[PDB]
């Protein structure tokens, strides 16, 4: 339901440019000079980057730009870095008293180096053990880019029941992270040698194992 | 200068009415005008409406005039958004905030100041508060697991805030039973294992649940 | 000159 258009995605390389648009209509964009840029990072409030078209706040480098023509304003980041990946909302005033947004351009900084995952396995406490539960706790961090996939062993042997894996999360230092659980019988933890968590990354694998 | 501190997480019914509250401190409330802006999973930035504390004037989206109020308790500095008849397109985190659309005559004060969020979820189902296990390990990990919680979220510290370095706070599972999960890990040195003592500090703001839970080496 | 509160004001006057 956003009434502005953004495209919903763009990339750039380290220390170039790049720019994106956010149309809207004589009504909004092309009738007022009240256009915004915001930058999203997952978790934090939004922080403007322009106003009023072509207007920076205070802290806020002249690497970013706004301008506009028509019924288009665009956005444009020069000397890109890693921490400019982020979702870019336009806003402008429109329709009757009204605060517009765009969807959202959601921004690349390419040439990021490929990152394996760091993984840490926990096996069940001994308090949830007493409750008559078991959790085995898999965390995967630190990879790029961001996609994992992850396999449990029980012993050597596949287990597939009981497992539930989060998709992979973006962290505030590029990477990406998730997390795998599996549940069993507390039965089931102490009557095997050992469960495995094997996290596979662009064809390479990390494996950790746990015991009662 | 000015901050906005917002109320804690809710969880409503299908139907029912949430308020958010919204605390301006460090500045003189009524020079300010207070905007909502919400982001519901999956979609962007949504302007909801603004106030003006003074004289309590509204201006609402056309797209939810008929089932939101925004309201004032100047002898408090406090901000209120009401929004009723709640769908489930009304899960989100709701902002409160001071925005800048137009500038001043001088540009001093064209900066923005915004809340910190209240995530709001619409579910006919119970609140639970987690179980918190303690997870037990050069360096070495430990961590604890909050399980079982409806609705998101919930907050993780470390030694009551003292310990930030190597913490990480891992976003949850949604299992097959409709309940969350989260982990959240430190890495320390081994050496500090039998020395220091490490608590992890879980809060569920929805059920009432505070849980300092000590992470003990086996 | 005013404070920029009120300019919004006049934007968003009904």
């Amino acid at each position: 339901q956003s009434a502005l258009t953004q495209p919903p995605s763009a990339s750039g390389s380290p220390g170039q440019s790049v720019t994106i648009s956010c149309s809207g209509t004589s009504s909004d964009v092309g009738g007022y000079n009240f256009v915004s840029w915001y930058q999203h990072h997952p978790g934090k409030a939004p922080k403007i980057l322009i106003y009023e078209v072509t207007k920076r706040p205070s802290g806020v480098p002249d690497r970013f730009s706004g301008s506009k023509s028509g019924n288009t304003a665009s956005l444009t980041v020069s000397g890109l870095q890693a921490e400019d990946e982020a979702d870019y909302y336009c806003s402008s005033y429109g329709g009757t008293n009204n605060l517009l947004f765009g969807g959202g351009t959601k921004l690349t900084v390419l040439g990021q180096p490929k990152a394996a995952p760091s993984v840490t396995l926990f096996p069940p406490s001994s308090e949830e053990l007493q409750a008559n539960k078991a959790t085995l706790v898999c965390l995967i961090s630190d990879f790029y880019p961001g996609a994992v996939t992850v396999a449990w062993k029980a012993d050597s042997s596949p287990v597939k029941a009981g497992v539930e894996t989060t998709t992979p999360s973006k962290q505030s230092n590029n990477k990406y992270a998730a997390s795998s659980y599996l549940s069993l019988t507390p039965e089931q933890w102490k009557s095997h040698r050992s469960y495995s968590c094997q996290v596979t990354h662009e064809g390479s694998t990390v494996e950790k194992t746990v015991a009662p | 200068q000015m901050q906005l501190m917002q109320s804690g997480a809710e969880v409503k019914k299908p139907g029912a009415s949430v308020t958010v509250s919204c605390k301006a401190s460090g500045d003189t409330f009524s020079d300010y005008r207070i905007h909502w802006v919400r982001q519901a999973p999956g979609q962007g930035l949504e302007w909801m409406g603004r106030m003006n504390p003074k004289s309590g004037d509204t201006n609402f989206a056309q797209k939810f005039q008929g089932r939101v109020t925004m309201t004032r308790d100047m002898s408090i500095n406090t901000a209120y958004m009401t929004l009723s008849g709640l769908t489930f397109d009304d899960t989100a985190l709701y902002y409160c905030a001071s925005l800048l659309i137009v500038g001043g005559f001088d540009p001093l004060d064209d900066f923005e100041v915004w809340g910190q969020g209240t995530m709001v979820t619409i579910s006919s189902a119970s609140t639970k508060g987690p179980s918190v296990f303690p997870l037990a390990p050069g360096t070495a990990a430990l961590g604890c697991l909050v399980k079982d919680y409806f609705p998101e979220p919930v907050t993780v510290s470390w030694n009551s805030g003292a310990l930030t370095s190597g913490v990480h706070t891992f976003p949850a599972v949604l299992q097959s039973s409709g309940l969350y999960s989260l982990s959240s890990v430190v890495t320390v040195p081994s050496s500090s294992l039998g020395t220091q003592t490490y608590i992890c500090n879980v809060n569920h703001k929805p059920s009432n649940t505070k849980v300092d839970k000590k992470v003990e080496p086996k | 000159p005013s404070k920029r509160s009120f300019i919004e004001d006049l934007l968003f006057n009904k």
